[PDB]
RNA sequence: CAUUGGUGAGCAGCGAAGGAUUUGGUGGAUUACUAGCUAAUAGCAAUCUAUUUCAAAGAAUUCAAACUUGGGGGAAUGCCUUGUUGA
């Protein structure tokens, strides 16, 4: 432990992955495990892709994507240091952020880093998707949340919202 | 250096070279560590070179 | 005899935690691995504390009054020690990891930082008995949301501030009447509160924080509150701050930053005093003096300690040590000094009793494998992997020879002739072994019969014949000096992994891979001993290890060997937890010596808890790094096979417990070992241990005052020796009149003869008699000079250590004396005019 | 009754000495409460790992406890103790010499019943006050009211009543009120346990005729009752997980559960505690779980877990019997000897009359474990001999362990009661070993020992003969025959060359283990009992039947010392680690310590019950003991660890009533001068004549190689401007005319003043002490601030300074050294003037004085020649 | 003739209400024993949450922020930098 979840959206399966390194894939329902790793390392957060076949885990370093049934598919060398994973459906783009205080954005379906951006705000605290126009919604250090878009290299807009850490 | 850690300092060494060094004379206690004690009071040079 | 007890720690003066200063200022207490070393500035003197924990020590401190000393690991584990009478009197576990421990300025309490709780204790009574729970709980604080970084007591133990990674300081009240005097919040800060002070007058509360900047707090009108009044930056280009430390009297200030470099502050003017930097390593942790006047830094990653004097810009104390460096350590022929060969290509010489580093020798450019002195002394050679063998005069510090091989040969051996004219050197690589000239620096030749690379070389000092051997399980004896050129194989059971010479030269024993020691007559070349060492040697399970430690092979036999000077026993030592003492004409272990007890390293236990083992594996293989909060502790750098010959950020493996090289002292019954946390030295100097010789009902100590009070010195004395009390030894001593000193030295009986010339020895060198030792010493050569002579080896410690005492301190003084007579004669004699 | 050396420290293997245990809860969590003899003990009920101890030991033995939350309510004698966390914070004196029985507290009402039937209620003093202080009224039940009362107990939801339980029937006093509110009908049997059920208004009683009563106290009626005929209820208790249970505990040691739904018998546990020592003391159900935990005088205390049932359907019929969870324990009789484990003070090996050997541990409790006795298998492949009922080995008479081979054999040897071989044993694996070793002359075995490299093991035979065994094969090696009585002792030497033996004979035999000869034979007056032997030091020691000890040196084999003063036999004594200390304990209840180099007993102690063995930890820090009543082991701490203790003998005369300095303290301070012809040097670190004369070069080392960054804007007297200690020269305040150069009158230095001073006077004693005392930086200061113009007063009366200081021959290394310094200064100013008649007359004085001391050197040049010509030719 | 090759048939000897081999589960240890929860100078442990809000303090032109990239060659369109045009 400590356990980070997620669920997919259809709510059918459960992400959990362990700080420590304890990742599995099941279907808490049915309780049918679908996958189970032991990556003896640190894992910050993991998510489902379009379906429960495919999750990604944020490991000590680089971002994994991985198959149905735990087998790995790539390891994403341009996402460094990502401590929050996100994914569009709509669009199949995921969506990193992590220490590096960048925002990547990267196609899963042709496997193609749509767009990288700079945040120039430090390392990204906390990261949140909006369902109903797909902007990402990023809190910094400073106590600002910043809403990005793939095709833009700024911010589209700055809320100050705290007095510190987001 | 990465070679060298990597084959865990099993190497063969560089070929020898010769170089040229220049010693300014001083006193030899300036050349040991930092504390209160010293080792040796003698000079740097010795009565040959000087 | 083996009576051999842990003395200090060499090698190192600093690894990690707070380093402290005593109230007086005259001791400084710096954690060094998993034991607290303390040494004495003004006295030159510094001793290791026995006790040990289990892990890495983390913070300490010593109570005002200087008879406490409490000390805490990684996990919490502490010990409470009687500093005065060096023992421990409690252990305490807190349960978590414990940040900062500090005293009561009254030492009534002191505080801990345990997580995001603030624990407040009450002091045990250092004079009462040792009881179950001495500890008893004053109050648990919990108001922080995160880690306490660090606390500071008021001057007058009312009111503490602790300062937490919530981006916060907050300050509590020792006494519950009081808390509505200080129960106040201080945020503001953009990064981690590495520390907040109260000033003298204890009306103005200073806050610093990681991102650089430092806050005045004032209580004033804005209806009367705190509030940041004043605001300063450090604008330190990317470094942040790493430690701080607040001197009120002074009203000092000391930052030490990430990028190495400190600056000294006055507050609240924010003046810079100084600016300097000890290196590229953070600045780990600073302390100040009680007076002001010294500042202490440390550098975990070196492991430098550094004591500074800002007023003079001076520097008292400025050493680094070693850690899993340490490749082999060498004695002065006098016993007072140390030097070690360590894979970063340098060589330090260090005083035993100082602790601290007299120099040091950068011209290697790889690993030291080797290092010795000529029998002379003043002279010293080394071999390294660079490919050279260097030596160095002791007398100016210059390499004034290097001698190499033709084709590029790696030496990991080296011996050296008594005569100090021929050097010889082995190599791993090459199975021969190359002789040069040491006036000329030529290769002589290159001796060869060898299959195997050699493994170790010693020459003899007496009959000056060489022993070589390999891991070809074969020795040869070289008689190279002489006309006619003789080689004689002697074959072994197996691969000879070690080689010690015996100080006659009638006998050479070697430690083979089987874990034997075996021990041969070289003018005959038959075998006359065998000591069997599998059983005796313990060898600990590493965390990656799938195999039990029982049926591991992986150090169950000795890679070094010494003789003790005597000749009578064998001190061994290898890639494992044991230095082994050996008795050779017996063929029994003496006694057995653990190096390590800290789990930090890799080898230490036997058996590991199965707690700890799961269906991924060992919880210690996972890899944590990702965790920790800075860059540089995330970034991986390990080469993917590196075993040895890098950094420890290369390796990526626990450091495992080993033994580099083993002597014992030629001037005292000691010895020291080359190991992973640095040079344990072991002595038997306390020698609180009754140990009588041919006692009688008649002999007591009332008796043996009773004789002095006759005047019957010569029974006197006698009976002191069959007790072998020192106290007596030394009452007796003092007691003789110069008058009769020689009466009594030509009528001691000469079995205990060995006895005094080592009291003489041990008590000549830090006594201020030096006129009385002297007589006594003259008198002793004068009347005994041929016995000694007849028996050098047993007489061989006790001689050196008097040659010790007349040449470091005795000629020191003539020395000053005779240079103001001829000053004097000089100034009178010459003419002064104009 | 007090030591000099050593104090009691606490007792280890005691878990419970049958007192009913209480069970209290701090928030979700349990702790037990336990009884041992004067002192309690709290455990965790999830892991039963102690937590607390009582601080202090109580005046007399505690009857009764009870635990409420963090308090814990101890009652002994008249006195009703309140303890948190080990440390008492309240103590209820009763005024009645009748000591109290038992005791119940509910709401802020404490209630302690004495053995008159008198029950004292105290108070809070403050509704919220923590605990009950203040003493509130008396309630005595009269034997018209009721017979002795049997418990205290307190129904929920009742205001102000407490129900009082007695033999004859139970009642219900108000203690607000002091009223008796109810009196119940009379019950023909005696009444021994009462327990309030989770039901309202009832209470369970239990009867001394296997009678359990669910007696109604609202309806004051019987409810049920079930019938255990021919058995004693000791404890009750009801399971609140639910399920309708009963726990019936008898002092027959067994414990059976009922279902007071189904009325009928979930299980029994036959013998979970011994009859002898009172069977099922207490028994309890942990609230709202499924374990219970059980205690009994047998020094144990165990846990049972009653398992889900393995029926889908219809659970509350196939209830799963009750498991063993988990237990503590320790001996049930006193141990009858014991012995240190390892070199460290982690673990002990204890053996008692009741047929165990455990292993107990002063570190952590946790870590005692009883070693086992299971057997291997038989290397020739036939069938062992014994009886198919198991049962446990014989007494262990005498015990020796060795660490040299641990874990690679057997490293254990015991001598059993009237039993014919010794059994070994295994410290790593804690289970018997696969030898057993005859005497094979028909004779028991009285002494065992081990060689230091745990190779061989040493029997001696009640007949006389030294059997010697190989412990890796178990394979007898060789045998001695010298004694013609019982061998009582046997030893080797660290060298493993010369072996010792002791017996009933009187004679000690001397032999050559490695050549197998008898070196000597020594006859001592009276029988030899026991010995131990001191490795290091090569002595031992023989408790002789005349009320001896006599220490003997193995090398030269003579008697050295002879300790008397004991009244009756020694049982034990040991050496301690040093070889300096014997500590010896006899039947005539005395600990004594003598003093082997003065041999002289320097301690002694009056036990209360006869220590049996003594044994030092090889750190020394410890003293273990074992006594004739008790199931534990005394540790001391031996407080000559952390101070010196004199030697003084102790008085003999006043000790029977109760049942030089630095000689004395084993120390010895060199004298400042031994006499005054001879050179002495100053008493301080060696290093500082070197730092004085180099004083510039050592520190143009100091600087750092680049100068420190300094701010521009920087006051000018920031080192004067210190809030406020620092000591130095510079920190000089001038104490209280013309001007003058070296220093005006009111405004001079100390050290100018003393010069002066010393001149008129014509002694600079004063002045020489200051110089001594000063640090290197500023003695430098002075020299170099001493006045060097005309008529140069103040150098010559530093030369004369100096030159009186060499006459004293002490310190002379730092006369040299100032004078050293005085030249380098102002040698200018001495060689411009050499002519001036004051200047010359100080310096020829100085110079006859200085003349003298050059007897060091012909010393120190004679000493090297022949030290170098001895050493090398 | 030898098997220290396999598979069996039987003795001598050992031998107390049987003996041998394998295996699932749980408990205690595997570091040195100061008790549970919380919003913690005290409450709770049957929780309150029907006082849980106010007041005070608290916002660096750091308005800097990939120390984080496998090598060679490029980069239309992107992105970064610099200038420039019109508002």
């Amino acid at each position: 432990g400590p356990y980070h979840i997620k669920y997919a959206k259809n709510g059918t399966h459960l992400l959990i992955t362990g700080r420590k390194g304890h990742v599995a894939s099941m279907d808490w329902r049915k309780g049918q495990l679908r996958a189970e790793l032991f990556l003896n390392e640190t894992c910050h957060s993991a998510t489902y892709l379009q379906n429960e076949q495919y999750f990604a885990v944020a490991q000590k370093k680089y971002t994994f994507i991985y198959d149905h049934e735990g087998t790995e598919l790539h390891r994403l060398k341009q996402h460094i240091e990502a401590r929050h994973l996100d994914f569009l459906p709509y669009h199949y783009l995921l969506v990193t952020a992590g220490e590096t205080g960048w925002l990547k954005y990267h196609d899963v379906s042709t496997g193609q880093l749509v767009s990288e951006l700079r945040t120039k705000a430090g390392p990204t605290m906390a990261m949140a998707q909006n369902p109903w126009n797909a902007v990402m919604h990023l809190g910094h250090s400073n106590g600002t949340v910043s809403l990005w878009s793939p095709s833009m290299p700024e911010p589209l807009v700055k809320l100050l919202s705290a007095r510190g850490p987001v | 250096y990465k070679l060298d850690v990597l084959s865990s300092v099993h190497f063969v060494p560089k070929p020898a070279s010769t170089s040229l060094e220049i010693r300014v004379e001083t006193p030899t206690i300036s050349m040991e560590d930092a504390q209160p004690l010293y080792m040796s009071n003698a000079s740097s040079l010795a009565p040959q070179e000087i | 005899k083996s009576d051999f007890k842990f003395s200090n720690l060499l090698g190192t003066v600093y690894r990690q935690g707070n380093i402290t200063f005593s109230d007086d200022g005259k001791q400084l207490l710096s954690p060094v691995g998993n034991r607290v070393s303390v040494f004495d500035l003004i006295n030159n003197k510094s001793f290791t504390f026995e006790y040990e924990h289990r892990k890495n020590i983390a913070a300490i401190d010593l109570n005002k009054q200087g008879t406490l000393l409490i000390s805490i690991d990684e996990d919490g584990r502490a010990i409470l020690v009687n500093f005065k009478a060096r023992n421990v009197l409690h252990h305490f576990n807190f349960k978590e990891k414990c940040s900062a421990v500090k005293f009561s300025p009254d030492g009534r309490l002191f505080a801990l930082a345990s997580g995001r709780f603030l624990q407040i204790w009450k002091t045990p009574d250092v004079n009462k008995d040792r009881q179950f729970a001495p500890f008893v709980r004053h109050r648990v604080h919990a108001g922080h949301f995160q880690d306490i970084t660090s606390l500071t007591w008021s001057q007058d133990s009312r009111f503490i501030l602790t300062t937490s990674k919530d981006l916060s300081a907050k300050i509590w009240s020792v006494d519950s009447e009081e808390k509505n005097l200080a129960a106040t919040t201080f945020n503001g800060h953009r990064d981690y509160v590495m520390g907040a002070f109260f000033s003298h007058d204890q009306e103005k509360i200073y806050t610093v924080s990681k991102d650089g900047a430092v806050f005045v707090w004032e209580f004033t009108k804005r209806k009367y509150s705190w509030r940041i009044t004043k605001k300063h930056f450090f604008y330190a280009n990317q470094a942040k701050v790493k430690c701080v430390t607040f001197h009120p009297a002074t009203r000092l200030l000391a930052v030490g930053f990430t990028s190495g470099e400190f600056r000294l502050y006055d507050l609240p003017d924010f003046t810079l005093i100084q600016q300097l930097s000890m290196g590229q390593n953070p600045v780990n942790t600073v302390s100040v003096n009680q007076t002001g006047e010294w500042l202490a830094f440390g550098s975990s990653k070196l492991g430098q300690l550094l004591v500074y004097e800002w007023q003079s810009e001076s520097y008292i104390l400025k050493q680094q040590g070693h850690f899993d460096s340490t490749n082999s350590l060498a004695y002065s022929p006098d016993g007072s000094r140390v030097v070690t060969a360590s894979e970063d290509g340098k060589i330090k010489v260090w005083d035993i009793t100082s602790g601290f580093c007299l120099a040091t020798f950068e011209e290697h450019t790889s690993s030291v494998t080797a290092v010795q002195f000529a029998k002379r002394g003043q002279v010293m050679f080394s071999s390294s992997l660079d490919g050279t063998v260097r030596a160095w005069d002791l007398i100016r510090y210059r390499n004034f020879r290097t001698f190499t091989g033709t084709e590029r040969i790696q030496f990991n051996c080296l011996a050296v002739d008594p005569s100090g004219e021929v050097v010889c050197a082995g190599s791993l690589d090459n199975f021969d072994i190359h002789v040069w000239s040491v006036q000329t620096g030529q290769l002589l030749d290159a001796l060869s019969g060898h299959e195997g690379p050699v493994s170790c070389l010693s020459f003899s000092q007496e009959n000056s014949v060489l022993a070589s051997a390999s891991w070809d399980k074969t020795i040869r004896i070289w008689s190279i000096f002489g006309r006619s050129q003789q080689v004689e194989p002697i074959e072994v059971y197996s691969d000879v992994l070690a080689l010690s010479m015996r100080p006659d030269g009638k006998e050479v024993a070697v430690s083979t891979l089987k874990g034997q020691i075996s021990i041969f007559n070289i003018e005959d070349a038959k075998q006359v001993g065998n000591i069997d060492c599998r059983k005796d040697i313990i060898s600990g399970r590493f965390n990656q290890d799938r195999f039990t430690a029982k049926n591991s092979e992986r150090s169950k036999f000795f890679t070094t060997i010494h003789y003790s000077f005597d000749g009578m026993a064998i001190v061994a030592g290898g890639n494992n937890n044991s230095i082994c003492l050996y008795d050779v004409p017996n063929e029994v272990l003496l006694k057995r010596f653990i190096v390590s007890r800290n789990m930090a390293l890799n080898g230490t236990l036997e058996f590991l808890n199965s707690k700890k083992m799961t269906e991924a594996g060992s919880l210690d293989l996972i890899d944590d790094a990702g965790e920790n909060s800075d860059l540089e502790d995330r970034i991986d750098n390990s080469l993917p096979g590196s075993q040895r010959g890098g950094d420890l950020s290369t390796r990526k493996m626990r450091p495992e417990v080993r033994v580099t090289s083993v002597q014992f002292s030629p001037t005292a019954n000691a010895f020291a070992a080359a190991s992973t946390e640095g040079l344990l030295i072991y002595s038997t100097n306390d020698t609180i241990l009754f140990d009588p010789f041919d006692l009688d009902v008649d002999v007591t100590p009332h008796s043996t005052v009773e004789a002095l009070r006759e005047k019957q010195f010569l029974n006197a004395l006698v009976m002191a020796f069959r007790l072998n009390e020192e106290y007596l030894i030394n009452k007796v001593y003092e007691a003789i009149p110069i008058k009769e000193i020689p009466l009594v030295a030509s009528n001691i009986p000469a079995i205990y003869l060995p006895r005094i010339l080592k009291f003489i020895g041990d008590f000549a060198i830090e006594s201020q008699h030096i006129e009385f030792n002297l007589i006594w010493i003259k008198a002793l050569l004068s009347a005994s000079g041929g016995y000694i002579n007849e028996h050098k080896y047993l007489f061989s410690t006790a001689m050196r250590s008097i040659q010790r005492f007349i040449v470091r301190v005795a000629k020191e003084v003539v020395n000053t004396t005779t240079d103001n007579k001829y000053t004097y004669r000089f100034l009178v004699s010459t003419d002064g005019s104009m | 009754k007090n030591s000099k050396i050593f104090s009691p420290f606490r007792i280890i293997g005691n878990v419970s000495n049958g007192v009913p245990f209480a069970t209290g809860t701090l928030g979700s969590t349990f702790y037990i409460v336990t009884c041992v003899g004067k002192t309690f003990q709290i455990y965790d009920a999830n892991t039963l790992h102690l937590l607390f101890v009582s601080e202090k030991e109580t005046p007399s033995s505690i009857v009764a406890l009870s635990a409420h939350f963090h308090y814990v309510y101890a009652a002994y004698e008249n006195k009703v103790g309140i303890y948190k966390r080990g440390i008492e914070e309240h103590l209820l004196e009763l005024e009645t010499d009748a000591n109290v029985e038992h005791l119940c507290i509910f709401g802020d009402y404490l209630c302690a019943s004495t053995d008159d039937n008198s029950i004292f209620i105290y108070k809070k003093s403050d509704p919220q006050d923590k605990y009950p202080s203040e003493f509130y009224t008396k309630l005595t039940v009269t034997e018209i009211q009721g017979g002795e009362i049997v418990s205290l107990q307190h129904l929920a939801t009742y205001l102000n009543k407490l129900t009082v339980v007695t033999k004859s029937n139970v009642l219900l006093f108000n203690v607000r009120t002091g009223k008796l509110v109810f009196t119940s009908n009379e019950f023909p049997d005696q009444i021994t346990t009462a327990e309030p059920a989770p039901v309202l208004d009832i209470i369970a009683l239990g009867t001394v005729t296997g009678e359990v009563i669910m007696f109604n106290m609202r309806k004051g009626k019987r409810i049920r009752t079930i019938k255990i005929p021919q058995s004693r209820i000791s404890s009750l208790s009801f399971r609140t997980d639910g399920s309708s249970h009963l726990s019936v505990g008898t002092s027959s040691g067994d414990l059976i559960f009922y279902d007071l739904d189904r009325r009928s018998r979930i299980h029994v546990l036959k013998n979970i505690h011994r009859e002898s020592y009172g069977g099922v003391t207490q028994a309890t159900f942990l609230n709202g779980q499924p374990i219970i935990v059980t205690s009994g005088g047998d020094n144990s205390l165990k846990e049972y877990v009653f398992d889900p049932s393995l029926s889908q359907g219809s659970g509350d019929v196939v209830v799963q019997p009750p498991r063993y969870l988990r237990s503590r324990g320790g001996h049930s009789q006193p141990p009858s000897y014991i012995a240190f484990a390892d070199s460290q003070s982690h673990f002990m090996l204890s053996a008692s009359k009741d047929r165990s050997l455990w292993s107990f541990s002063l570190r952590k409790d946790a870590q005692s474990q009883e070693m086992s006795q299971r057997l291997h298998k038989k290397q020739d492949g036939g069938r062992v001999g014994g009886s198919t009922i198991k049962s446990k080995f014989p007494e262990i008479v005498a015990l020796a362990i060795e660490n040299a081979r641990i874990g690679e054999w057997e490293n254990i040897i015991t001598a059993h009661k009237d039993e014919k071989f010794a059994r070994t044993w295994d410290m790593r694996n804690k289970r018997v070993g696969r030898w057993t070793f005859d005497t094979t002359d028909d004779g028991f075995v009285k002494s065992v020992a081990m060689s230091q490299c745990g190779n061989f093991g040493f029997i001696g035979s009640s007949n006389g003969s030294i059997t010697i065994y190989n412990m890796q094969s178990g394979i007898l090696r060789k045998k001695y025959k010298l004694h013609k009585r019982a061998v009582t002792g046997i030893s080797l030497d660290g060298m493993n060359r010369k072996m010792v033996s002791c017996g009933l004979d009187g004679i000690v035999g001397f032999y050559d283990f490695n050549k197998s000869t008898l070196l000597g034979k020594l006859k001592l007056d009276a029988p030899i009992t026991a010995m131990v032997y001191h490795r290091s030091s090569d002595l031992f020691a023989l408790a002789l039947d005349d009320l001896s000890i006599v220490v003997i040196d193995a090398v030269t084999q003579r008697v050295v010392r002879q300790l008397w003063g004991h009244s009756n036999r020694i049982t034990a004594f040991d050496f301690s680690p040093e070889g300096r200390w014997i500590v010896s304990a006899s039947l005539d209840s005395t600990i004594r310590t003598w003093d082997l180099p003065t041999g002289g007993c320097i301690d002694g102690i009056i036990v209360d019950n006869v220590a049996t063995n003594v044994k030092f930890s090889p750190n020394g820090d410890l003293l273990a003991t074992t006594h004739v009543t008790g199931n534990g082991i005394c540790i001391w701490t031996n407080r000559a660890q952390f101070k010196t203790v004199s030697t003084r003998t102790i008085d003999e005369s006043e000790f029977a009533r109760m049942a030089l300095n630095d000689i004395d303290f084993n120390t010895y301070t060199s004298l400042e001068q031994i006499d005054k012809e001879l050179l002495t040097l100053s008493i301080g670190p060696r290093s500082k004549m070197n730092t004085l004369l180099h004083l510039d070069v050592i520190r143009k080392r100091s600087k750092p190689k680049e100068a420190p960054k300094k701010s521009e804007k920087l006051p000018f007297f920031l080192q004067l401007s210190g809030e406020k200690v620092r000591e130095g020269i510079a920190h000089e305040t001038p104490e209280e005319n013309k001007f003058k150069v070296t220093g005006r009158l009111g405004f001079e230095s100390h050290f100018t003043k003393q010069l002066r001073e010393g001149s008129q006077s014509k002694d600079y004693s004063s002045l020489l002490a200051t110089l001594i005392n000063f640090s290197p930086a500023a003695v430098d200061l002075e020299i170099r601030s001493l006045n060097s113009f005309e008529p140069f007063d103040e150098i010559v009366w530093f030369i004369d300074a100096l030159t009186q200081g060499l006459k004293s021959n002490k310190n002379f290394e730092l006369y040299e050294t100032f004078m050293s310094l005085l030249f380098k200064a102002h040698g200018d100013v001495i060689h411009a003037n050499n002519k001036n008649q004051d200047i010359a007359s100080a310096l020829q004085n100085w110079e006859d004085v200085h003349k003298k001391e050059d007897r060091l050197d012909d010393l120190v040049k004679f000493c090297m020649g022949v030290a170098a010509f001895v050493t090398t030719a």
